[PDB]
C-alpha cells in the first residue's frame, strides 16, 4: 500500500489571555505517533505510538527545539496576519499548517505538501512542482513575495523530498506491526422499522484500517447518494475505525437495496444484501 | 469569518454487551474555529475522567477530537454527549443509541 | 522528523 507522513499545527490567539495556543501532532498514515502542546507542563515533544518510544534522546531534544520554533514562527504570523488584514486585537484568530510526503507502494517519493490556512480558509500553498506558490488572495501574495525572493520553495523540497521520506521509511520499518497492516472491515447491514410502511437500512464496516473507504447503497444497481446518510469516518480508539452509511426505504422493497464497500484490506469489494 | 458546525457522534468501541467493559466514544469533526466544549453524561451527569485527543484536523482545514472513557454499559444507564461550539446557539445533546 | 515566517 502507500504511505504518508503529515505534520498538522494549529495556533490560536487569545486576546488578552497570555500568547497563542499551539498544538502540533505527526502521523503516519492514520496512526498519529507525536504530540506538542503549548499549555501543558512538560513543554516537550512527547511520544504517541509505542514504535516511537525507542527514538533517542537527541530525538527528542531535537523535536523539542524545532517544535517550539514553529511555534515561535506561528506567533510571528499571526501578528503578521492581522495586520495583512487591518483586523483588531479584539478577536481571536487561527493559522494552521500542514506538511509532509507521500510515498508509493515501493516507498519512493510520489508527492510532497506544504499548505497554510487562516482562519479555516486556503491562505497559500505549496504547488506541485515543489518550486512554485498558490496564493489564494491578495495578503498571500504579499507572502509569496517575500518567499520567492528568501528562496523558500528550495528548502521546503530538499525536506520533503529528501529527510521526510527518510524518515518515513525508518518509521514504517520501527512500527511495521501497527504501521504495514491492513485490516479489512467487518461488514453488515441492520434493519429497523421507523413507522408500519418505512425501515432504516444502516450498511457497517467495523475494525478497519487505514481510514480511507467508500460505502454506498444502490437501488435495482442504481447508486442512492442523494438519498444515502453517510456518517464521517471515525475511530474506535483502538487503533482502528468505523463507517456507517443509511437509506430510508418503503417497507417491503428491502431486496433492491445492496450495499456496496470497497477497503484496500478487502481481496474484491463486497456486496451485502437482504436475500 | 469562516464557522463550521461539528458533526457529533455518540457511540461504543466494540459492540455493547451489558456487564462487560468497553469504551464510550465522543467523536466531533469538521469544526471551525477550534474552540468546544464535549462533555460525556451518564444520565444526565457529567463524567470526570474523560480523556480526549490531540486537536488535528482534516484536509480541508475542519477539526476533529475524540473524548472518551472506559465504561460499563447496564440496561437502565444511559449515555450522551454535549457539545458547545459557536455555531450552535445551544449545546447540543446527542444521546447513545446502541441498536443501530 | 520536524523539518519561516508569513
Amino acid at each position: 500500500g502507500s504511505h504518508s507522513m503529515r505534520y498538522f499545527f494549529t495556533s490560536v490567539s487569545r486576546p488578552g489571555r497570555g500568547e497563542p495556543r499551539f498544538i502540533a501532532v505527526g502521523y503516519v498514515d492514520d496512526t498519529q505517533f507525536v504530540r506538542f502542546d503549548s499549555d501543558a507542563a512538560s513543554q516537550r515533544m512527547e511520544p504517541r505510538a509505542p514504535w516511537i518510544e525507542q527514538e533517542g534522546p537527541e530525538y527528542w531534544d531535537g523535536e523539542t527545539r524545532k517544535v517550539k520554533a514553529h511555534s515561535q514562527t506561528h506567533r510571528v504570523d499571526l501578528g503578521t496576519l492581522r495586520g495583512y488584514y487591518n483586523q483588531s486585537e479584539a478577536g481571536s484568530h487561527t493559522v494552521q499548517r500542514m506538511y509532509g510526503c507521500d510515498v508509493g507502494s515501493d516507498w519512493r517519493f510520489l508527492r510532497g505538501y506544504h499548505q497554510y490556512a487562516y482562519d479555516g480558509k486556503d491562505y497559500i500553498a505549496l504547488k506541485e512542482d515543489l518550486r512554485s506558490w498558490t496564493a489564494a488572495d491578495m495578503a498571500a501574495q504579499t507572502t509569496k513575495h517575500k518567499w520567492e525572493a528568501a528562496h523558500v520553495a528550495e528548502q521546503l523540497r530538499a525536506y520533503l523530498e529528501g529527510t521526510c521520506v527518510e524518515w518515513l521509511r525508518r518509521y514504517l520499518e520501527n512500527g511495521k506491526e501497527t504501521l504495514q497492516r491492513t485490516d479489512a472491515p467487518k461488514t453488515h447491514m441492520t434493519h429497523h422499522a421507523v413507522s408500519d410502511h418505512e425501515a432504516t437500512l444502516r450498511c457497517w464496516a467495523l475494525s478497519f484500517y487505514p481510514a480511507e473507504i467508500t460505502l454506498t447503497w444502490q437501488r435495482d444497481g442504481e447508486d442512492q447518494t442523494q438519498d444515502t446518510e453517510l456518517v464521517e469516518t471515525r475511530p474506535a480508539g483502538d487503533g482502528t475505525f468505523q463507517k456507517w452509511a443509511a437509506v430510508v426505504v418503503p417497507s417491503g422493497q428491502e431486496q433492491r437495496y445492496t450495499c456496496h464497500v470497497q477497503h484496500e484490506g478487502l481481496p474484491k469489494p463486497l456486496t451485502l444484501r437482504w436475500e | 469569518m469562516i464557522q463550521r458546525t461539528p458533526k457529533i457522534q455518540v457511540y461504543s468501541r466494540h459492540p455493547a454487551e451489558n456487564g462487560k467493559s468497553n469504551f464510550l466514544n465522543c467523536y466531533v469533526s469538521g469544526f471551525h474555529p477550534s474552540d468546544i466544549e464535549v462533555d460525556l453524561l451518564k444520565n444526565g451527569e457529567r463524567i470526570e475522567k474523560v480523556e480526549h485527543s490531540d486537536l488535528s484536523f482534516s484536509k480541508d482545514w475542519s477539526f476533529y477530537l475524540l473524548y472518551y472513557t472506559e465504561f460499563t454499559p447496564t440496561e437502565k444507564d444511559e449515555y450522551a454527549c454535549r457539545v458547545n461550539h459557536v455555531t450552535l446557539s445551544q449545546p447540543k445533546i446527542v444521546k447513545w443509541d446502541r441498536d443501530m | 522528523e520536524l523539518a519561516l515566517t508569513v
